[PDB]
């Protein structure tokens, strides 16, 4: 069995649009992989994956006119979680975290009842896949050769994916955490494709999650 | 006459990076030279007191110089002569500043590292003009500087003009 726990209309106002120097807009795959995170930390459920979806988005001052880019949209997401407890508790514990979790710096106003879907194999996950409807969800496409060579040729969407360290940190003076190995980094990109969660054949391939060299990726890895 | 431009910018601030925190903040001022990022189309940036520069010919300062026809590249790779080569390398020199800059925990084998995220001037410089040759116009543009782009960096002295960003703006869902 594989357990997620899906909350749709997520409502979110004044979203920092700018994820990196040359990235406005959607929030990237990192910051759902790190709310995923903080949920499991602070709720101690154990957090495998995210899928998320757009249901709205709009960038402040691009649809009509009126510093740091902000945004304001309605997104939809699924964790994969592993819970060996009833339904209502899980659900009860999400909606406490959401309540007053953030994306992005943007504030969550409202959200529906968080709510929970089983999946025996790898065919009752397209039921999972689609309780998540309607909403585009983001897709790893890969890096052909870079990110301006290939969103002009393939036409397609960078996004933060992680990041490259490039020195350790020497000198703790005004780091708030002096333990834990810190590094002056920058950030790294995939590129990506929006799709229907519905036409999304295998939901493996839009199950955000951390891995190896400061990175995000898929499960089920580059998109088909 | 590039090696009077470049002893005046050593003599001077005189710091070439490629990467920086000053595209996140204003007052950050660190600076890093990753040396394994040198291409011969590698587009580099500089910093010195209020972009103060000695200008040549035809009025071009020193970053003007090198981020054109791989200059920077034929000078570090020792093309233009031994000398040029180590008074260019010898202001490739990094400065460490965490201060206005994010601190962020990202996840590691069950544990965790604290990323302090800094700016690309290659990405930066080199996709501006790159997203212009090749007319991609599915962006935004942002001024980099602030209320004094004179004393942020050499880069954003003279790109006025703004640096591209893409739109990473997702489909939506319809109404009716």
């Amino acid at each position: 069995m594989r357990k997620f726990i899906i909350v749709k209309n997520v409502k979110v106002d004044g979203i920092n649009a700018k994820s990196s120097d040359i990235t406005v807009g959607m929030p990237p795959a990192t910051t759902f992989c790190g709310l995923g995170e903080t949920m499991s930390i602070k709720t101690g459920i154990v957090v495998k994956a995210v899928s998320y979806g757009s249901v709205k988005f709009e960038v402040r001052g691009s649809r009509f006119n009126t510093p740091k880019p902000l945004a304001d949209g309605v997104f939809t997401l699924c964790f994969e979680v592993e819970w060996e407890d009833c339904a209502e508790v899980l659900v009860d514990k999400v909606t406490n975290f959401i309540n007053t979790a953030r994306i992005a710096g943007g504030t969550i106003a409202s959200f529906n009842k968080p709510f929970v879907k089983v999946a025996k194999d790898a065919e009752e996950l397209a039921s999972v896949k689609n309780a998540m409807m309607p909403c585009y969800v983001v897709v790893d496409c890969g890096v052909e050769v870079n990110i301006f060579e290939d969103a002009v040729n393939r036409k397609l969407q960078p996004m933060v994916n992680g990041y490259k360290k490039l020195e350790k940190i020497v000198d703790n003076k005004h780091m708030r955490d002096k333990f834990t190995p810190a590094y002056l980094a920058t950030p790294t990109y995939t590129m990506i494709g929006y799709k229907m969660v519905s036409n999304v054949d295998n939901f493996d391939q839009a199950l955000w999650q951390y891995g190896e060299n400061t990175k995000v990726k898929t499960i089920g890895g580059i998109y088909n | 006459m590039i090696k009077e431009m470049i002893e005046d910018f050593i003599s001077k601030g005189g710091l070439i990076f490629t990467h920086s925190g000053r595209y996140t903040n204003t007052n950050n001022s660190c600076f890093i030279f990753n040396k394994n990022d040198i291409g011969v189309d590698t587009k580099v940036d500089m910093y010195t007191p209020k972009s103060a520069g000695i200008k040549n010919e035809e009025g071009e300062n020193l970053w003007q110089v090198l981020n054109k026809a791989n200059m920077f590249y034929r000078i570090y790779s020792g093309e233009l002569g031994e000398e040029l080569q180590y008074l260019l390398k010898s202001c490739c020199t990094a400065k460490e500043d965490v201060t206005t800059l994010p601190q962020i925990y990202f996840k590691n084998g069950e544990g965790y590292d604290i990323l302090v995220p800094i700016g690309n001037a290659h990405n930066l410089i080199s996709g501006t003009e790159y997203l212009w040759e090749h007319k991609y116009y599915n962006t935004f543009t942002q001024k980099l500087g602030g209320s004094n782009p004179q004393n942020c960096t050499h880069a954003c002295n003279k790109m006025r003009g703004g640096f591209k960003q893409f739109n990473c703006t997702p489909p939506q869902v319809e109404d009716n």
